[PDB]
């Protein structure tokens, strides 16, 4: 087999300086590269690491058309909701996984990077919608949520609320209220050729035998 | 820091279904994979579930795993019990760069009628009271399943020191026996009006008493 | 295919150093996680520490202060030193493989029993327990001896019905302790005689004694 070369951009995803708010989660498409998943699955850094529809023992010798890395910041208590068939404000209104998801959820605590004294209010989540998200939908709408029966004028007031809250990430928050950075890897196969594959191992070359 | 806990013993008759719980504490069990191992006596463990739901090749479809991020619990179900399922079961997970095991559960597949521990208690022997020693002897026999636990209560206080006790072991008639020894001076024996041994077994309890 | 084979000295005494070795056949160290795990007599599993893929050690913080794991890649072989042992280090020790960091322990060595004990041969001494019940259940305590085995017969062997010797307790002090009981058709002197009768071949100590109401 040829030299291991053109390794996938997981460093650009996992070691980005700036992450998204969970209501406006970023998606990166990974394609046409060698994915060594070993640098993820046997890293001790992650607090959560688990996969659905695949064992990590069967990564590194599977091929896919595309991989999507979706990424955002949430409370450490909410990482619970980033799984198939869950419910709560994050699963219902911010980021929904399919029930038949094939992919991995990875998370790590980040209160050294993106918490500060007096709070880091730069991260937000939807607190309200008229309905739940469907799988892999995003909603960046800002329109004032009319919560009660009274027709709202399109501005904040009684029974009519601004739809996003902000996280109060103090560095002294208890572990469930700390920030966590999350990456969700979603794997797909189409009738297009596979472009993302695990690294091919090679033996030595022996001659005259 | 993070700990997994399991019940000490579980039992049901053949052909029934049992669930063994495994509860997380000081952390959330759903964050990493859970394995389950079976250990048959005098041999190394073998995995029966290898990621939360997943069963190894050559393991019967009678074994199934589950997990619950609301209860902070995993569980193993064994469905349609056979007498060969009688073993220890251990849950296991990863946290904070440590491999953590649950305390283990003895499963007994209930091949005989349940029977309470017959219990016997004796005072310290005069031949110990002579030359400054004393052993209260509590003996436990003919229980089934092999799952007793023991405590000591003096006249009105838990003693809980110098109280060494066997693991339960098989008996002629195929039931189980165990023993416990409580250690004193003759003065500490005289210091209390009486002494009692309590034995408790799959919810049931026995009490027995002696006195100076 | 892959097999783990382990060996080392099992019988030790306090403040010695344990030294176990495990060797791999049909496979190689470099891609996998290799661990030492122990199981005290009648207790659950405890993980001691590991070597990761490419050979860096990680230890359980409770044992980290006195443990050392190392690989000899020239022999596909690795070892555990555990220094200044105590009676609490008595356990079965297993080497085991794991395929990736958070994976299952997929292959196990055959185990190795380690016994940490200062003890030396000591014959039993015998202490009668006065009768109990309406049916006479009457007893006899064989309080401190080493090693196993022992025999605690009754009436010079004339009374082999209703006898119950319990299993012996290994005490924290490293010596064993044992009760024998016999249940008899109830009388004070109507049995053939009324004696508890011990023999201990590891010392040849032999005590034949009466058991009777106070
Ligand atoms: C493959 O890698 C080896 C080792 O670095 C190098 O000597 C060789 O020139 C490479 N060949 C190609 C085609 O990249
Ligand atoms: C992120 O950075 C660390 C430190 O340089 C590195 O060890 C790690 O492999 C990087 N993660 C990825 C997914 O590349």
């Amino acid at each position: 087999f040829p030299n291991i070369t053109n390794l996938c951009p997981f460093g650009e995803v996992f070691n980005a300086t700036r992450f998204a708010s969970v209501y406006a989660w970023n998606r990166k498409r990974i394609s046409n590269c060698v994915a060594d998943y070993s640098v993820l699955y046997n890293s001790a850094s992650f607090s959560t690491f688990k996969c659905y529809g695949v064992s990590p023992t069967k990564l590194n010798d599977l091929c896919f058309t595309n991989v999507y890395a979706d990424s955002f910041v949430i409370r450490g208590d909410e990482v619970r909701q980033i799984a198939p068939g869950q419910t709560g404000k994050i699963a219902d209104y911010n980021y929904k996984l399919p029930d038949d998801f094939t992919g991995c959820v990875i998370a790590w605590n980040s209160n050294n990077l993106d918490s500060k004294v007096g709070g880091n209010y730069n991260y937000l989540y939807r607190l309200f919608r008229k309905s739940n998200l469907k799988p892999f939908e995003r909603d960046i709408s800002t329109e004032i949520y009319q919560a009660g029966s009274t027709p709202c004028n399109g501005v904040e007031g009684f029974n009519c609320y601004f739809p996003l809250q902000s996280y109060g990430f103090q560095p002294t928050n208890g572990v469930g209220y700390q920030p966590y950075r999350v990456v969700v890897l979603s794997f797909e196969l189409l009738h297009a050729p596979a472009t993302v594959c695990g690294p091919k191992k090679s033996t030595n070359l022996v001659k005259n035998k | 820091n993070f700990m997994l806990t399991q019940p000490h013993s579980v039992s049901a008759s053949p052909g029934k279904t049992v669930t063994i719980p495994c509860t997380g504490s000081s952390g959330n069990i759903a964050s990493n994979y859970v394995q389950w191992y079976q250990q048959r006596p005098g041999s190394a463990p073998t995995t029966v579930i290898y990621e939360d739901n997943q069963r190894p090749s050559g393991v019967p479809d009678r074994f199934s795993g589950s997990i619950d991020s609301s209860s902070n619990s995993a569980s193993l179900t064994i469905s349609g019990l056979k007498t060969e399922d009688e073993a220890d079961y251990y849950c296991q997970s990863y946290d904070n760069n440590i491999q953590v095991f649950g305390g283990g559960t003895k499963l007994t597949v209930l091949g005989q009628p349940k029977a309470a521990p017959s219990v016997t208690l004796f005072p310290p022997s005069s031949e110990e009271l002579q030359a400054n020693k004393a052993t209260l002897v509590c003996l436990i026999s003919d229980f089934y399943p092999g799952a007793v636990t023991v405590a000591w209560k003096a006249d009105s206080s838990p003693v809980k020191a110098g109280v060494e006790t066997t693991t339960p072991s098989k008996q002629s008639n195929n039931k189980y026996a165990a023993s416990s020894y409580l250690s004193l001076t003759p003065e500490q024996w005289k210091s209390h009006r009486s002494y009692s041994c309590q034995v408790t077994h799959e919810g049931s309890t026995v009490e027995k008493t002696v006195a100076p | 295919q892959v097999q783990l084979q382990q060996w080392g000295a099992g019988l030790l005494k306090p403040s010695e150093t344990l030294s176990l070795t495990c060797a791999v056949y049909g496979g190689s160290f470099s891609g996998y996680y290799w661990s030492w795990i122990r199981q005290p007599p009648g207790k659950g599993l405890e993980w001691i520490g590991e070597i990761n893929h490419s050979g860096s050690t990680n230890y359980n913080p409770s044992l980290k202060s006195r443990v050392t794991i190392s690989v000899d890649t020239s022999k596909n072989q690795f070892s555990l030193k555990l220094s200044s042992v105590t009676a609490a280090d008595t356990a079965v020790y297993y080497c085991a493989r794991r395929w990736w960091l958070r994976g299952a322990f997929d292959i196990w060595g055959q185990g190795t029993t380690v016994t940490v004990s200062s003890a030396s041969t000591k014959g039993p001494s015998v202490f009668p327990l006065a009768p109990s019940g309406g049916t006479a259940a009457l007893g006899c305590l064989v309080k401190d001896y080493f090693p196993e085995p022992v025999t605690v017969s009754w009436n010079s062997g004339a009374l082999t019905s209703g006898v119950h010797t319990f299993p012996a307790v290994l005490q924290s002090s490293g010596l064993y302790s044992l009760s024998s009981v016999v249940t008899v058709p109830s009388s004070s002197l109507g049995t053939q005689t009324y004696i508890c009768n011990v023999n201990h071949k590891p010392s040849n100590t032999k005590v034949d004694k009466r058991v009777e109401p106070k």
